């Protein structure tokens, strides 16, 4: 059964390896890209308005 | 008689100092007139939020009445000898100067002594003066350049005494009683922080003995212990937009941190500023002015008037530009104006640096023409630098400025520095602060 599984999915080992690298890259990137988004948008998030009609 | 020969022939700025601390400084010449004034170190910087506006009120009430001259009598003495009495109060300095003939020097110094010292501060006149300031506040509200610059100061030095306007919020001026002003006078109008200046047909010995016989009563102490210290002011790069679409024209002022009165980097930066230049719709240079921004604005009829400024305080300044343009030009100048600055931060040719040096020399030598500008220069320099900078020293510092120096100083003050944008009017097209900050750095460099 294990051999037939290899026959159906020869890339199994490399698939899991690339998945590991993918997980680590997203765990490193997604926080950083989110930090960049917060960095750029923080002008608008802290934006304070005021109304001064005559 | 070449330029250099004339520079080392300009009269000196003899400076003295009485025992109390009042620095007397004169500058003799041959003119039959004179300009004598007292430059105090008062201003909106030395004012807490509770009493902001005290300096303006005191300046208003200065010429109204004195203990010796009850009132209009002072105006009568000033007018009888043809003198023009004036006063200007800023965020750092407050000064009174009398423009009078040389023969009327003994009387003019006496008049200035009475104002700065024995000021009446009558409550009835305070109440009368309260409304005038309120009206002047609306007048200044109509002055759109002034409100834009006050927005600049408020949004740049936020949370610091510098953000306070000179006139003060139109709530403090409605509660400033006699008690608040008297503390201002007794706490800021002190002899050590005072410069008695004069220029024209003035004799330094005469000015010294007049000061000795008049201003001797000035005190140098600070009551119980209260010594108003110098509070360093933070510069917080920010933006403020008071969008009022009814206004015909839009005013935008953008400035980064410039140096203080010290830090000779002013001399290069001013040259850099001179390279950017200044334009108005009624110039006549047209699409031929050497300044790239001026030529572009004239060619495309972009703006109505753009002017570069180098407002400078004791420890920090606002160095940048202020332009007045229609609704569909605000972004475009933001592209060009920034695009100009970075050019000086990355590639400043020696030719334009020489041009800026010549423009700066012309500005300095022309601004010191006339007794009143000379007196103002003496009074301001003694408070800012502690000594009047001779024009020869200015020439030397300008000569040492070259292309590399301008590039270095601009990259040190302009490149990748958060600005302090402030906009008023139909400023919808004004780029978002992120866009401006992005424009503050170039991806080629
Ligand atoms: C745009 C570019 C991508 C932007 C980010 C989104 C994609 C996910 C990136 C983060 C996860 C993957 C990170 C990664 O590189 O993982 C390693 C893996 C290869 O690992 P391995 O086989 O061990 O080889 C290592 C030695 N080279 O390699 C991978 O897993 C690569 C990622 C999976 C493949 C799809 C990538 C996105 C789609 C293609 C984009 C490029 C298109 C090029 C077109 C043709 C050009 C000629």
């Amino acid at each position: 059964c294990t051999f037939l599984r290899w026959a159906s999915e020869p890339e199994h080992d490399h698939r899991k390896r690339m998945g590991l690298k993918m997980l680590m890259m997203m765990g490193l990137l997604l926080p950083l890209v989110y930090a960049m988004k917060r960095h750029k948008w923080s002008v608008l998030k802290s934006r304070k308005l005021a109304y001064r009609p005559p | 008689a070449t330029y250099a020969q004339a520079l080392q022939s300009v009269p000196e700025t003899q400076v003295s100092q009485l025992d109390n601390g009042l620095r007397v400084a004169s500058e003799q010449s041959s003119q039959p007139t004179c300009t004598v004034g007292v430059w105090i170190d008062a201003g909106s910087r030395y004012e807490n939020e509770k009493n902001n506006g005290a300096g303006y009120f005191v300046e208003h009430l200065a010429f109204k009445g004195t203990k010796n001259r009850p009132g209009s009598a002072l105006e009568k003495e000033v007018e009888s000898m043809g003198a023009h009495l004036n006063a200007y109060s800023t965020r750092e300095h407050t000064a009174y100067y009398i423009k009078a003939l040389s023969k009327d020097l003994p009387k003019a110094v006496e008049l200035l002594a009475d104002i700065v010292q024995n000021c009446s501060l009558e409550d009835s006149q305070i109440e009368k003066e309260r409304d005038v300031i309120l009206q002047e506040l609306q007048e200044n509200d109509s002055s759109m350049r002034d409100v834009v610059f006050d927005y600049l100061h408020a949004t740049a030095f936020q949370g610091t005494p510098l953000a306070q306007s000179v006139e003060g919020p139109s709530e403090n001026v409605r509660k400033l009683s006699r008690a608040d002003l008297t503390e201002y006078v007794s706490q800021h109008y002190k002899a050590p922080r005072m410069v008695l200046a004069a220029a024209g047909g003035v004799e330094h010995r005469q000015l010294l003995d007049l000061a000795q016989k008049h201003f001797s009563s000035l005190s140098g102490t600070y009551v119980e212990d209260a010594v108003p210290a110098f509070t360093p002011c933070r510069f917080t790069g920010s933006e403020i937009r008071h969008r009022d679409d009814a206004l015909p024209l839009a005013h935008v002022a953008i400035a980064v941190e410039g140096p203080g009165w010290a830090n000779p980097d002013n001399v290069p930066l001013q040259v850099a500023n001179a390279i950017i230049g200044h334009y108005d719709s009624t110039y006549g240079g047209g699409t031929h002015m050497s300044s790239t921004l001026a030529s572009v604005a004239a060619t495309r009829k972009l703006c109505q008037s753009f002017q570069t400024f180098n407002i400078c305080y004791a420890e920090t300044g606002l160095l940048g530009a202020h332009f007045v343009c229609d609704n569909m030009s605000i972004d475009d100048m933001m592209f060009f104006l920034q695009g100009q600055w970075m050019r000086l931060c990355t590639s400043a040719t020696e030719s334009e640096v020489v041009r800026g040096k010549n423009i700066l020399r012309n500005a300095l030598v022309s601004h010191l023409d006339g007794t009143t500008p000379v007196c103002e220069d003496i009074g301001r320099s003694l408070l800012t630098y502690g000594r009047r900078i001779p024009l020869a020293e200015w020439e030397s510092r300008i000569a040492e400025v070259d292309a590399s120096v301008v590039r270095e100083v601009c990259s040190k003050y302009f490149y990748d520095q958060c600005p302090a944008v402030a906009g008023l009017g139909p400023i919808e097209q004004l780029p978002d602060y992120n866009r401006i900050r992005s424009g503050m750095f170039w991806l080629r460099f």
